């Protein structure tokens, strides 16, 4: 609401852009990362403590 | 003729209206010398 960015002077729109930002690395990450660690690897793949 | 006889085709007639006021009175601020001011965007 526009009481909330006119009041409350601690906020402003720039602590969304940095939390836009912030999610949006964080989304990379798991978007190209997941499918490795989500993957149900086969015996093939796997490799024992040793 | 006369002008009695045109005077119902009103729309030979020029436009012209009273120039009346019309709609609500205009309001003035009477606080003012009551009250002091203080203004700031971030109160």
């Amino acid at each position: 609401t526009k009481e909330m960015k006119d009041f409350n002077q601690t906020f402003s729109v720039e602590i969304l852009n940095k939390s836009i930002g912030e999610s949006y690395n964080a989304l990379l990450n798991h978007i190209h990362l997941s499918p490795i660690i989500n993957f149900n690897y086969k015996a093939s793949n796997k490799t024992a403590f040793k | 003729m006369t002008f009695s006889s045109t005077s119902n085709l009103k729309e030979l007639l020029r436009k012209v209206v009273l120039d009346v006021e019309l709609g609500r009175e205009q309001v003035q601020l009477l606080y003012k010398p009551i009250y002091d001011s203080i203004a700031d965007s971030n109160l």
